[PDB]
């Protein structure tokens, strides 16, 4: 079936450059149009160019002639793209798609690939619980500070505690990530019965537990 | 005979109009462009009542091969799905093309030693003009 | 450049619904190069609608698109929990190319206020020597909300980061954190902390507080 792979997510330092790939199947690849198009978090979608394998021939908006630059390589049956002289509003999804002639429409899109331009460094989180100072039903979460990479994994008594959870997505403050989630439990269960939230952080090979301790 | 004024190897000599053309055909921006950057070279060849045109380029070789007055469906160069007749008349070959509720004419007939095509859409008419190889 | 205005920004619809969608131009295009993709959750935008009218392979039937001149447009005959989306059109009949900003289309149901939550420094993080705090607004319908930081009686804007859930999957809600960041230092200065939501659903703003030492 047509389909074009991109690798998941890349991570690059400030004024650094980085080529991101395409990889093309199931077609014959010189005979379609490949497009990029960029999206950040939040907001909708950006069109950077088009190139023609077997040309190599490009249009280009001219919003990105600085930053992004098409190629590609027929024998690899890929398409890369070149940023360079990045920052942090570079920080995207970055999508590949194939065009459809006549119409010229996007028929099928690569996975994006999550770009990260930052300082870096693998940083644990801390995790902290939060606990009251109510009714029938308490809410309790944990803070998830200061993580750097992407994801993390955050359960509650070992995923038994599912549904009337909520976990945020992650702001990055500085240059670090923090999210928080929240638990809602009876107050017939707790604090008789332990509430501990379980923090997975794959980058830094890091489980981490927080029993909710009260206050209230 | 048969068609015998056509059977040859043609190449183009001249171009005008062709992407205005296809602004009113309704190609896309993109496709409009590889469009023009081929400058193919028109083969025809006839055997018995079929008659075959080939645009043979380094991007796309395409080939329709054709009874005359009969319907047969194409898909054009620049990637339509189309439903094509064509007809001889007056020394001349018009082939229309219809596609979702649209219909184009390409005319291709003798001048002298030239073979000038002429696509017509809503009153915009391109013109090629091949000479022989 | 060929500008795409689509109106509605937001909708909401109820499972059986009409929709129209419009995707009004700047100037003329092609019919042919007019499309519109639905995206999910910010994963990889589908193709929906091709050529103004067309209908992109597996797209059901209930859709259907519409286009003349000024405007074009999507219709969904009756909606359905799968359908809500954000739907971009997009032209390719001149350069440049361009892409509306998108109507995203959420699932209507009945208002619901939100729980709030106000959550003190931690001693641990205290220990550590940071001060954030926490308040959960969750589970209301519609997303539209103003969430207010009080310190001592006087509102604090700077240092509060909000973030926010998408549509829930079950009960079709919302919910959000708003966190305060602030030194250990000022945190100890000031007394009470208040964490005050207006929503839709009541008139007076629910208020949840704490003091720093009870």
């Amino acid at each position: 079936q047509v389909q074009l792979q991109q690798p998941g997510a890349e991570l690059v330092k400030p004024g650094a450059s980085v080529k991101l790939s395409c990889k093309a199947s199931g077609y014959t690849f010189t005979s379609n149009w490949i497009t990029w198009v960029k999206q950040r978090p939040g907001q909708g979608l950006e069109w950077i160019g088009d190139i023609y394998p077997g040309s190599g021939s490009t249009t280009n908006n001219e919003k990105f002639k600085s930053k992004a630059t098409l190629t590609v390589d027929t024998s690899s049956s890929t398409a890369y793209m070149q940023l360079s002289s990045l920052t942090s509003e570079d920080s995207a999804v970055y999508y590949c798609a194939r065009l459809r002639g006549y119409y010229d429409y996007f028929d099928f899109w690569g996975q994006g690939t999550t770009l990260t331009v930052s300082s870096a460094k693998t940083t644990p989180p801390s995790v902290y619980p939060l606990a009251p100072g109510t009714n029938s039903m308490v809410t309790l979460g944990c803070l998830v500070k200061g993580y750097f990479p992407e994801p993390v994994t955050v359960t509650w008594n070992s995923g038994s505690l599912s549904s009337g959870v909520h976990t945020f997505p992650a702001v990055l403050q500085s240059d670090l990530y923090t999210l928080s989630s929240s638990v809602t439990v009876p107050s017939s269960t707790w604090p008789s019965e332990t509430v501990t939230c379980n923090v997975a952080h794959p980058a830094s090979s890091t489980k981490v537990d927080k029993k909710i301790v009260p206050r209230d | 005979s048969m068609c015998d004024a056509f059977v040859g190897t043609w190449k183009l000599v001249s171009s005008e109009n062709f992407d205005d053309y296809m602004k009113e055909v309704g190609v896309g921006f993109a496709t409009r462009k590889v469009a023009g950057m081929a400058k193919p070279n028109m083969i025809i060849s006839v055997n018995g009542d079929l008659v075959t045109i080939r645009s043979e380029s380094t991007f796309k070789n395409t080939e329709i091969s054709f009874k005359l007055g009969v319907e047969f469906d194409e898909i054009t160069a620049d990637d339509r799905k189309v439903k094509s007749i064509i007809t001889l008349d007056g020394g001349a070959l018009v082939q229309v093309q219809k596609w979702d509720g649209k219909s184009t004419t390409i005319k291709r007939k003798r001048d002298g030693d030239k073979l000038v095509v002429e696509c017509v859409m809503k009153g915009v008419t391109s013109t090629r003009v091949y000479e022989r190889a | 450049e060929v500008v795409l205005t689509q109106s509605p920004a937001l909708m909401a619809a109820s499972p059986g619904e009409k929709v129209t969608i419009t995707c009004s131009v700047s100037s003329s295009i092609s019919s042919s190069n007019l499309h519109w993709y639905q995206q999910k959750s910010e994963t990889s935008p589908k193709p929906w609608i091709y050529g103004t009218s067309n209908l992109a392979s597996g797209v059901p039937v209930r859709f259907s698109g519409s286009g003349s001149g000024t405007s074009y447009s999507l219709t969904i005959s009756s909606m359905e929990a799968e359908d809500a989306a954000t739907y971009y059109c997009q032209q390719w009949s001149h350069y440049p190319l361009t892409f509306g900003a998108g109507t995203k289309l959420e699932l209507k149901r009945t208002d619901a206020a939100p729980t709030v939550s106000i959550f003190p420094p931690s001693s641990e993080q205290l220990t550590s020597g940071g001060a954030s705090v926490v308040c959960f607004l969750n589970n209301f319908y519609p997303k539209d909300i103003n969430v207010k930081w009080k310190i001592d009686g006087s509102e604090r804007q700077n240092g509060v980061l909000n973030s926010w859930t998408d549509q829930d999957s079950k009960d079709s809600t919302y919910s959000m954190s708003s966190t305060l960041t602030l030194t250990k230092d000022e945190y100890e200065r000031h007394n009470s902390y208040t964490c005050e939501a207006t929503h839709k659903t009541s008139t007076s703003p629910i208020v949840k507080s704490f003091n720093r030492n009870e």
